[PDB]
């Protein structure tokens, strides 16, 4: 779960 | 000096639970935020890696944070730097990738 920076 | 080598993971501090799951800091975000720009980021001390959670406009995110075994934190998509502080302050200038810069710490407070 790690949205994309 | 005395003051360990490391970041001997400071927990003192909102933006800086590292106890919360993500979820916990997520519902929490819940909370607070709304205004596009809270975030608090997480980081334990044991095994794993770390990760900014903030919100954009009512959707929580969330950002691995690691180093690249060199010893510098950083973010695949993100950025890279030296601690948590770096890339969250220099994220507390903007995004540089985020969904949106950081403007608030989110995560609980203390006691009272």
């Amino acid at each position: 779960t790690y949205e994309t920076l | 000096g005395s003051r360990r080598a490391s970041v001997g993971s400071h927990e003192k501090m909102p933006w800086f639970h590292g106890k919360i799951s993500r979820e916990e800091s997520e519902q929490i975000v819940l909370i607070g935020s709304k205004t596009n720009g809270k975030f608090l980021i997480r980081a334990r001390d044991n095994n794993g890696s770390y990760a900014l959670c903030l919100l954009h406009e009512g959707k929580v995110l969330h950002y691995r944070i690691d180093k690249d075994k060199t010893g510098k934190l950083s973010i695949p998509e993100g950025k890279k730097f030296d601690t948590l502080w770096q890339l969250v302050e220099h994220y507390s200038y903007k995004a540089d990738g985020l969904l949106r810069v950081l403007t608030v710490p989110c995560q609980k407070i203390g006691t009272q």
